């Protein structure tokens, strides 16, 4: 069981974009310059947008992977500002210390 | 043990190769850690390491790194009211000097083998070597 | 008197001036080989006297790293060289040797020689995917001029 | 200031040797030589890992619990407030048997 | 003038390791390594040195059990380089078609009942069965004198 | 006022150990780090890894061994060793630590695919550092 | 009637002072206080009281101890360390005497962290530095290999850096390294028609 039905999606998400990222990286490449004809830019823009819509990587959301809060992640260590601090005030984070200054 | 001693410590084989070897004019050990303390206790067991195997070792400390970020105290809302975190980076650097292959390998397993916990190593090795062969003469 | 070396022997057998004339795998190791070899460790199998004979079977068994550190231990990728790598226009031959075709495909064999992440197999199949894409929509390049195999 | 003839043939001279682009590509075209050199967004460890295996832990500790090796707290203390609600009347229906038909 | 280079020794990649074992001795005021250095859990006698180090293997036991059993938890590798003795080991052929290579498998897994039903089977068919492969299977069957492997389990 | 991680005050009578008297502002002052490794050091990668396995490695220590942990482990990381250092109270028959031992130990090193040892010292009863 | 064991008096009280302290702590281990003879005391102490004792003490387990390396340690295992060293070439007593001999500096790196995997990007990458005055270069060979190379030459020092970090591996970095110098240098000699144009 993962957190929430959130957190599911994503991970779905992160999945079917690994696995199309050769192709939609290919077929990209057709698009991103302007030494092709554009007929077949037009064509390779088609199909880029007929592949599914979990493919693309703009769709992937950090959330704590511990609560899945989509906001106030920190990416270093992909955790919620609420657990972070969690962790961080009871010694747990190795070299991690309120910062006096 | 006071009366029960090994008589003939097995000693592992070393054998001399026909292969050159390796020629270090420098080899730079930056390691970092949180603490400085462990890192002086590191130094001297590096430094005295060094010198009882008649490498030539000098020592410095880099700037420390301090990183720090803020965090939203409360739960919810509240926004004026941060935590901030820091995390500190301290350095030693052992620059040790004209290394063949051979006393660089032993004694960079030997102190690698004994770094302590949090403590991460940053060997820099640069070695010397003569120039090729084809460009040694010049060929048309 | 009771010399263990000195007096008369069986004699049944004679010196081995031939020894060893068979190699020790004359067939590939059998059942019964196989397990009196692993009889003979128990025989000297004592527990660990320290921290380093422990650290010395764990090395033996790829469980603990090897000394001095190597980022890149067992990490062959398929033997290939440096100019395997970087070196990427034998495989584009197929391909027109002039035009907007090899003007695109020479864009993407320089990306594909500085790619780190990838192997010289992974980098042909780039290149074998607009091969193939390209044989797809030949209809479409004669259209524009261009033509492709 | 301009390129003469000498500045530019040295300059093809240079990207030949170093494995760079040698014609005069535009900026849009330069993207390509992008895509095909940096690892996809979707392809790199972060991303397609940035999760833990919530079901691994879930039901590797489960089955712990089970064997009598491990010891859950949270669960005995679930379990007990079951056990005490369905005695009280207030447990799950069944499937299909809902309060409306 | 030209420098002569020395000759680069070469060792074993436990052999430093061998050699700081070679300093240190036994500690006379110490239990064996294998006891845990403790005073509540130091033997006092002999029966209980014998009874730690059954526990002991009891637990190593207890782990191999649930890590052969329930191996999809076992299965992601983030190890570099790859460890392959701490992975989910497999005992049971995942071969199912009935051939002379099944047979095969099934001998070097070392089940004598599983394939002896496939050897008489390979007979029943007619198929061809190759003289060493049929060796193997004697290697097996006469080694283990017609008995499955002795093991432990539930 | 700030409730993070502070034992607060009873009336005399509750006994808190070293580590729970000493609130955040302490770390680094009077008291050090419960888990020491290199992934939080500058330049350094896989600080989100290392830190999911020690939350993972404490619920862990805790339910296998219910009841006779004194005081939060320490978990020492050095190569790819790891290394789990709990006080743990004498309540347990003394055969009985030695299968959790070799359970626990084994187990983790084929979850995580690293050497995993346990270190124990055992104390009588939890030590007061002040009561409170 | 159940019976509670009871703990062995500590070990340390067996220990002379004049033991072999080595064979105490042979290699890194967490601090025992039943094992280390020494009366140590670590904790902030509270008001009228001493700092804590060693004995379930979780400060100085949270130590990184060094009692496995001791200075009588370090000196009887660099002593069994000798054989595997090899000795520098004595002629090579300075370092403008091995820019002589041995010209080229090619630098590579390790990296030593925490963690189930020995992996490091920064590992392949790859750089060589050589000086074009131990190059045999004709007056107009130096000028083409300055002009073809760009910043990678530095007029102060007079050395040329080449870094090589696309190939995934650092041994294929290393040779495309001097591959790279091979080229340049057999290209500067080469004089093409278009030069005379200048
Ligand atoms: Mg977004």
């Amino acid at each position: 069981y993962y957190v929430d039905w959130r957190m599911l999606r994503d991970l779905k998400r992160r999945k079917m974009a690994y696995e199309y990222a050769d192709e939609r990286l290919r077929i990209n490449s057709l698009r991103k310059n302007t030494i092709l004809p554009k007929d077949l830019q037009e064509m390779a823009g088609d199909e880029i947008a007929a592949l599914p819509r979990d493919s693309c990587p703009v769709r992937i959301r950090n959330r704590c992977v511990m609560t899945s809060r989509p906001r106030g992640v920190k990416r270093r260590w992909r955790l919620s500002r609420i657990v972070f601090r969690h962790l961080a005030d009871h010694g747990l984070l190795s070299g991690v210390q309120r910062a006096i200054w | 043990l006071h009366v029960d001693v090994p008589k003939d410590v097995t000693r592992p084989t070393i054998t001399t190769s026909d292969e050159p070897d390796t020629l270090y004019k420098r080899l730079s050990i930056l390691v970092k850690a949180h603490d400085r303390a462990v890192l002086d206790s590191y130094e001297y067991f590096a430094v005295l390491a060094a010198k009882e195997l008649g490498i030539s070792i000098k020592v410095h400390e880099p700037p420390r790194k301090i990183e720090r970020f803020t965090l939203l105290k409360s739960v919810h809302i509240f926004k004026k009211h941060r935590v901030q975190y820091e995390m500190r980076t301290l350095y030693r650097c052992l620059e040790l000097k004209h290394l063949t292959g051979s006393t660089a390998s032993v004694y960079l397993e030997y102190i690698q083998r004994n770094l302590p916990e949090g403590v991460a190593m940053e060997v820099t090795k640069t070695q010397i070597q003569q120039l090729p062969e084809h460009i040694k003469e010049p060929m048309w | 008197r009771k010399y263990l070396f000195k007096g008369k022997r069986l004699s049944i057998f004679a010196d081995k001036a031939f020894a060893d004339e068979p190699p020790e795998p004359e067939a590939s190791p059998s059942l019964w080989e196989i397990e009196f070899a692993k009889q003979l460790a128990s025989v000297a199998d004592q527990p660990f006297e320290n921290g380093f004979e422990e650290m010395i079977q764990w090395t033996k068994e790829g469980k603990l790293w090897e000394f001095p550190v190597n980022n890149e231990a067992g990490l062959d990728d398929d033997g290939s060289e440096f100019h395997e790598h970087i070196f990427l226009d034998k495989y584009l031959e197929d391909f027109p040797k002039q035009g907007p075709i090899r003007l695109f495909m020479e864009l993407v064999t320089c990306g594909l020689s500085k790619n780190p992440y990838l192997s010289v197999k992974q980098k042909v199949e780039h290149i074998e995917w607009f091969r193939n894409y390209f044989n797809e929509k030949r209809d479409i390049l004669k259209e524009n001029n261009i033509a492709f195999t | 200031s301009p390129l003469s003839e000498y500045a530019l043939r040295m300059s093809r001279l240079s990207a030949r040797i170093f494995g760079e682009v040698a014609r005069s590509t535009d900026s849009k075209s330069m993207k390509v030589v992008s895509l095909f050199s940096e690892q996809p967004l979707a392809k790199k460890k972060e991303t397609y890992d940035w999760y833990p295996n919530h079901n691994t832990y879930f039901a590797l500790m489960g089955n712990l619990r089970f064997l009598g090796l491990y010891r859950d707290e949270h669960q005995d203390f679930k379990d007990e407030q079951r056990r005490l609600k369905k005695l009280r009347g207030k447990g799950k229906p069944r499937k299909g048997e809902g309060k409306r038909a | 003038e030209e420098i002569v280079i020395p000759k680069k020794k070469t060792w074993d990649k436990v052999a430093v390791l061998q050699a700081l074992a070679s300093t240190v001795n036994r500690d006379p005021t110490a239990a064996p390594y294998v006891f845990h250095d403790d005073p509540y859990l130091i033997p006092t006698s002999a029966l209980e040195s014998r009874s730690f180090l059954l526990a002991k293997k009891s637990g190593e036991t207890a782990a191999k059990f649930i890590i052969n059993s329930y191996p999809k938890y076992f299965q992601k590798d983030i190890a570099e380089p790859h460890i392959p003795c701490l992975m989910p080991e497999y005992f049971e052929p995942q071969i199912e078609d009935v051939s002379e290579a099944a047979l095969e498998e099934r001998i070097r897994l070392r089940k004598v009942r599983a394939s002896v039903d496939m050897f008489d089977q390979l007979l029943q068919a007619g198929t061809t069965v190759s003289l060493e492969t049929t060796n193997s299977l004697l290697d097996l069957l006469c080694y283990y004198g017609d008995q499955e492997p002795p093991a432990d389990y539930p | 006022k700030n409730r993070a991680a502070r034992v607060r005050v009873a009336k005399g009578n509750k006994p808190v150990s070293y580590e729970e008297a000493h609130a955040p502002h302490y770390i680094a002052h009077r008291k050090g780090w419960l888990s020491l490794h290199t992934g939080n050091l500058d330049g350094e990668d896989h600080a989100a890894e290392r830190t999911l396995e020690d939350v993972f490695l404490r619920k862990f220590m805790m339910g296998t061994f219910p009841g006779c942990l004194a005081d939060q482990i320490v978990l020492k990381r050095r190569a790819n060793q790891v290394d789990i250092c709990a006080l743990v109270l004498r309540q347990l028959p003394a055969h009985k630590f030695y299968f959790l031992v070799g359970y626990s130990e084994t187990l983790l090193s084929h979850f995580y695919k690293c050497p995993v040892r346990l270190h124990l010292q055992t104390v009588p009863s939890k030590v007061v550092y002040k009561y409170i | 009637r159940p019976m509670r064991r009871k703990a062995l008096p500590p070990r340390t009280e067996k220990m002379d002072t004049d033991q072999d302290w080595p064979s105490v702590y042979p290699t890194a281990a967490p601090f025992k206080p039943s094992a280390v003879p020494l009366p140590v005391r670590m904790g902030y102490p509270v008001k009228k009281g001493v700092p804590m004792a060693k004995e379930g003490n979780l400060e100085l387990l949270k130590i990184p101890n060094f009692l496995h390396l001791t200075p009588v340690a370090i000196k009887r295992h660099c002593a069994a360390l000798k054989d595997f060293c090899t000795e520098w070439p004595a002629a090579l007593d300075s370092d403008e005497k091995c820019e002589e001999h041995f010209p080229v500096e090619i630098d590579t790196a390790d990296y030593v962290s925490s963690g189930p995997s020995i992996r490091n990007p920064k590992a392949r990458a790859v750089t060589l530095r050589v000086k074009l005055s131990s190059l045999n270069l004709d007056n107009h060979a130096k000028k083409k290999l300055i002009k073809l190379v760009g910043e990678r030459y530095c007029k102060a020092t007079d050395v040329l850096t080449i870094t090589t970090d696309r190939c995934p591996l650092k041994r294929q970095n290393y040779d495309y390294a001097v591959y790279l110098l091979t080229v340049l240098y057999h290209e500067s000699w080469k004089t093409e028609d278009w030069e005379n144009s200048k």
